[PDB]
């Protein structure tokens, strides 16, 4: 099942990631290419990453400034914070952090002329989320189970 | 360092999320 689930993993990704793109007035395509249909999962993680941007701006924006990002020292600077992230432990609200984290990094990518960067760091999260994360989702329930605990029927 | 230090508070912001916005 793990590459049955690597393939949705990675449409998660590029969706969430072309969702926080647009709502800055960006594109993905311009940078390079169980019981809940998998649209409700993409909403539900968009829903939540908004959410979560919202509640914790400041805290997040302060933290995305901290790490000086360049082309040759992003990926390096992904893995050693995503590695703290789920040091103690995987649960769905670190999950939603770490889909926002990123999204955050390919905004400011594309805002300071790295948009190289874009497609890698959706290629980075994807591994990440496949290689290290599937297992806890897939225990955990999968994808449904995160909407059910996080869904929200407002858009 | 700054990476450890961001993927902490991310951390601490995930948990608050993940205790604030269940539903179930």
């Amino acid at each position: 099942m793990s590459m049955a689930m690597s393939q949705s993993n990675r449409e998660l990704v590029v969706d969430f990631l072309s969702y926080k793109l647009s709502q800055k007035g960006y594109s993905w395509s311009q940078f390079s290419d169980e019981g809940t249909e998998s649209e409700a999962v993409k909403q539900a993680l968009r829903e939540a990453g908004d959410e979560f941007e919202l509640r914790y701006r400041r805290a997040f924006s302060d933290l995305t400034s901290q790490l000086h990002i360049t082309p040759g020292t992003a990926y390096q600077s992904f893995e050693q914070v995503v590695n703290e992230l789920f040091r103690d432990g995987v649960n769905w609200g670190r999950i939603v952090a770490f889909f926002s984290f990123g999204g955050a990094l390919c905004v400011e990518s594309v805002d300071k002329e790295m948009q190289v960067l874009v497609s890698r760091i959706a290629a980075w999260m994807a591994t990440y989320l496949n290689d290290h994360l599937e297992p806890w989702i897939q225990e955990n329930g999968g994808w449904d189970t995160f909407v059910e605990l996080y869904g929200n029927n407002a858009a | 360092s700054p990476t450890s230090e961001i993927g902490r508070h991310l951390a601490q912001l995930g948990d608050s999320y993940s205790v604030r916005f269940q539903n179930e």
